[PDB]
């Protein structure tokens, strides 16, 4: 390990020995593209003229009339693909060319990671297969076929759960087999070390573009930057320049589903014990016995059962604090941001939102300048919330 | 800890390898789970290997996830495996049992606290599939401390760094793998150096089919055979002609060890 | 008129007399507006934090191999609202807020001109009723239900033929009634003057950002500039800052549609009569006693009759040269596209790709800088897409 | 051109106003509209005001759009209309036929062969709904070489600039529009102003309904009213009664013509 596994007590490599030579082969080609200014150069390329950054930072006008919230969007659901997880996923592509692969294995629960992998593939020129499961196939099918049509397998599961949960594990069984060829693009910023690190690295940019772009248009810091938490990349990736920056607030949200008390909730890192799954340390939801219990929400981007190591870790030193947003307000905040500003937001993302107009809602007269990344476009949500009337 | 010793050792004598199967506990049922247990004995299994269900079973393809889907479905918890456990022990008191685990079932209430139920009911190895060497130390050390003998895979892409450490830690016997992926019933040099380093007794890995698959393992430098797909889909196929199916593991297990000769 | 209405013989204003002075009222405030810096500066600011201006050029670097064409696309697929229809809509809705409006009226074909206004108006404190006719609501869907969302009217024209043609009639009908509180926010670069004008310099953008961005990257002017004509505001948006670098080729794509013998194409510049309707003097699609007749496309957005007359002029003079691409031809173009470089283009901008592979394909050995406008993203699209298998 | 004058003319000494109404050539089909025409005049109206069929009505709201697309089931082309045109006028020598044009159709083979037709068959003006007067220049000068009255629209908000317009450069009538919108038989200063300018005299616009309606436009200042809405509605309802249409068809023009003073 040329970088460290663990934050605090939470991460490491919890893998079969036999993927272990292919965690520390990706590990050294991280370390050495990093250092490398040809793998920047084609990265900071490949992010303007392919992708569209510097995404924008709107200001909210009329939503938080009546109150003292200054509210903020970071842009996320301009990007190509529609979504943050683009960022990462030319980096990773970039990572396994450079190590000589060919294949790719990645795994999807929205359909958003699935789409940057097929399209990042067909830029590159590798071969892409991604593990899906059922009831995501069904609540995010615009994403089924973006996916197929740039030729991309879905090898859609159901080997027990099908879920997240089930795609993760059915890629991880493969990638054991592949792992001399193949490339395992993971989706977020959780797993087996150095996955946590890489993909924190890979979406950076976020969090770097937002503290330039606030400064310039407030003349100072944000108050609070929020965003939602499935395993946790676009968090990370928007928390990450702004940890030094004691006075900014993090606010990382995680689906309340039908409520916690419910027990249909897919909120581990307030609502989990530690555990041992796929790959890591980290909060999760399971069993007084240990059986991993699969999570709820009504976005499939946030149905994972447990979550990145890096955010269990900020929690528990209270750096950065974990709050909760129910369907219903979330789907709230879908409708209120469409309404009121024109932008439909993916449902995933409305958590974040419901979260800070329930801060602006409860203390009206507060000063604040808040910054919510606004992680995608809810193209794929707009069916399942028109079948919910 | 020790009855592997002594089966190696008489084994030796025998000019005989070992045939471990292995089987889910639990799968289809509790006493009928506990009547294969002891038809595989009474065929000829030197020692038994025995999986207690996970919900997800990283390393394991699809006929141990039925087979954990079918204990899971008769109700077995870890609970009623380790109750399963102390009966097994309980009549048959010289055969090693080594328990095939996955890390969170082990880390739940406490990795400690595990390995002394372990003891307590009789179990000599354990071997945690998701934990690699390098995270290994508060798993073996817990175990050394309840004479539970910590059980490491040693795979095809091993390099010497890990040959020794594995041969340092291991105690029991050595997992040596041969192949890559997930458990299933479809698809020489290391163990010079395993034997150099003075490593346990190596039993061969995923994907043994051939009872003279045995036969070659023995004598390609291998103490013993370990099969489990096998021995499951048999459970999976006859489990509605329950005495058919005693009856085909007797005759597999008898098979293989008829084979394990060479 | 402060501006005339005419390029050479096409143009003018062929209105109903009371619909006269709202015209020359948006003529003034238009005017006004051009020399307002305040004007400029909301206009500027909302392209650049709402919208996501400027959009990316992106070189292709798989689809040309084997040819000497080096093909560049103007990424308007990455627009807010997922189309260059939203530049033009922005700087209108300032318009009519700025002659004190408050209804707005819109037609759409596509869809994506229904939603542009839609969010425009959530965006600015306008109501927003708009008119779709029913062939185009069954093959944009996705967009039918966006627009709905963001709380705007769809009235679904079937008053005849249920097409474009059906709703721009619908919507100027209302307009005569409501234009002392309604402005009509009409969809291309067509009808009366000044929306012929208005359009073009509300998309002018986009080709004033290529012509600097290929430039910088080239170091050299196009040979040629692509783009899609169902109207005319995409392809002016483009052509507009080159007219003068005589250098530079003007392509304009029409649909083809089943090919033109077959009679069931949209391609009126070339293969249409000078007529009168929509407020204008055009090429259109009509009987031979002077019945408007409709058109074809297998896209919805460029399934328009008549053309917009700076287009009709630009041909006369031969400054620019206008060709046309079936169904077919469009299809192989959009799933190209996606297969070896990962962008999923609207089905309208694939019949102006498809002419770029065309002119790439018959001569390999020409050395040609191409820039294709992708005027949206085919989100809209995959359903219809995959259902021709 | 001429019958416009003796019709204003002889009303005048009448003391009456004139009953213009308006009427799709075609709609229900050839024989049947020419059967409504003579029904209409024979009935007391005064001039006609008849509608060629277009396929995109921009100022004829649903009646009118029913109307259009009822002849167009029926058959009836451009030509067939002329030939239509050339018979009404070949047995009713003297009321004044006004056609209602949309631009394309005068357009279509030539502007000037358009009037030219025109004149060969009879008819005396012709109002082109969307040729504003910015835009009229080569229809009225074709329409004066053919001695075809020009028709233009004063609406509700016009201004000086065009009433001296309007005023210098129609003939026959003006057609001065009482509401906005378009057209369909639900939803004073300015007839000064056009007397000033010496204007054409001033029939009123869209929105009559009211026999009284004639009444009052007639002593507003107007010397008459056109009707299409109500005449249309009819055709559309007793469509399947025939003679009960055109007996209704004798009432409402009866009706209406009889509520021409005041
Ligand atoms: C727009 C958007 N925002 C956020 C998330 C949640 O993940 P994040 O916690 O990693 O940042 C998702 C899910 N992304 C994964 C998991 O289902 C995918 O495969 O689609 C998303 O769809
Ligand atoms: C992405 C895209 N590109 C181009 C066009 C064609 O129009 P343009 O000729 O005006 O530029 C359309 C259609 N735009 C209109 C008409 O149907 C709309 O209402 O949706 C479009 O959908
Ligand atoms: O190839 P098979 O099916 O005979 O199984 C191999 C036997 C032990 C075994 C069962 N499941 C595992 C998961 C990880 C590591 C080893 C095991
Ligand atoms: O209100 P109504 O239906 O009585 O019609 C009005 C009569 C003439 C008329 C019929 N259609 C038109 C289109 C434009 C301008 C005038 C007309
Ligand atoms: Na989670
Ligand atoms: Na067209």
């Amino acid at each position: 390990t040329l970088l460290n596994p663990y934050f605090g007590e939470f991460g490491g490599m919890y893998v079969p020995q036999i993927l272990m030579p292919a965690l520390n082969q990706l590990e050294e080609a991280f370390v050495r593209a990093q250092k490398d200014p040809e793998f920047q150069a084609q990265f900071a390329d490949l992010l303007k003229n392919y992708a569209g950054r510097p995404t924008a930072l709107t200001k909210c006008q009329n939503i938080t009339a009546g109150t003292r919230t200054t509210l903020y969007l970071k842009r996320e659901d301009l990007l190509h693909g529609g979504a943050h997880t683009t960022n990462q996923v030319l980096g990773q592509a970039l990572l396994a060319k450079r190590m000589g692969k060919s294949e790719i294995i990645a795994e999807t629960g929205a359909g958003q990671h699935g789409v940057a992998s097929a399209l990042a593939s067909a830029l590159l020129g590798l071969k892409c297969r991604i593990y899906m499961g059922a009831k995501d196939v069904e609540r995010q099918s615009p994403n089924v076929f973006r996916m197929r049509l740039m030729g991309a397998e879905v090898i859609p599961v159901h080997s027990g759960s099908a879920t997240l949960k089930d795609a993760c594990n059915e890629a991880l069984r493969d990638w054991s087999g592949s792992y001399e060829t193949a490339h395992y693009m993971l989706g977020t910023a959780a797993g087996p070390h150095p996955y946590p690190t890489i993909v924190r690295e890979f979406q950076r940019m976020i969090g770097e573009e937002t503290k330039a772009q606030i400064l310039d248009k407030e003349g100072r810091l944000p108050d609070a930057v929020i965003a939602c938490v499935g395993g946790g990349s676009n968090a990370i990736g928007m928390f990450a320049d702004f940890i030094n920056d004691t006075s900014v607030g993090l606010i990382g949200v995680e689906p309340g589903g039908h409520g916690i008390e419910t027990g249909e909730h897919g909120a581990p890192l307030k609502h989990g014990r530690v555990g041992i799954y796929f790959g890591m340390k980290a909060p999760m939801m399971q069993t007084a016995d240990g059986q991993i219990e699969e999570s709820y929400s009504i976005s499939a981007g946030l149905d994972f059962p447990s979550v990145g190591p890096q955010h269990a870790y900020l929690n528990s030193i209270g750096r950065a604090d974990y709050v909760s947003i129910t369907d219903d307000e979330a789907l709230e905040a879908f409708k209120t941001l469409c309404r009121h500003e024109g932008i439909i937001p993916a449902l995933e993302s409305s958590h974040a939102l419901a979260h800070a107009l329930k801060m602006m809602r409860e203390q009206p007269e507060k000063e604040q300048l808040l910054v919510v990344n606004l992680s995608g476009r809810g193209d794929k949500d707009i069916f399942t919330v028109h079948d919910i009337l | 800890m020790e009855r592997y010793e002594n089966l190696f050792a008489q084994l030796n004598d025998r000019r005989e390898g070992a045939f471990v199967p292995f089987v889910t506990l639990g799968d289809p049922g509790i006493e009928q789970s506990l009547k294969i247990i002891d038809t595989l004995i009474d065929a000829g299994a030197d020692a038994l290997e025995l999986g207690v269900p996970f919900s997800d079973p990283l390393a394991d393809g699809p006929t141990i996830q039925n087979a954990n889907l079918r204990a899971f479905a008769a109700g077995v918890t870890p609970a009623q495996c380790f109750e399963m456990l102390a009966l097994i022990r309980e009549k048959h008191p010289t055969i090693p049992i080594g328990l095939l685990m996955y890390a969170n079932l082990v880390f739940n209430n406490g990795i400690d606290a595990f390995y002394a139920r372990c003891e307590q009911v009789g179990v000599d190895s354990v071997l945690v599939a998701d934990v690699p060497v390098e995270e290994s130390a508060p798993f073996r050390q817990a175990a050394l401390r309840h004479n539970i003998a910590p059980i490491f895979i040693c795979p095809p892409n091993a390099d010497d760094d890990l040959l020794r450490q594995v041969a340092s830690y291991g105690r029991g016997y050595t997992y040596l793998l041969s192949r890559s992926g997930v458990t299933g019933a479809e698809n020489h040099h290391l163990i010079e150096k395993l034997k150099e380093y003075h490593a346990a007794p190596a039993l061969q890995g995923f994907g043994i089919s051939s009872p003279e698959q045995v036969s070659a393992a023995v004598r390609a430098g291998a103490a013993g055979a370990i099969s489990g797909s096998a021995i499951v889909k048999i459970i999976e196929k006859n489990l509605a002609s329950p005495k058919q199916m005693l009856a085909e593991l007797r005759s597999f297990v008898s098979a293989m060890k008829a084979a394990s000769r060479a």
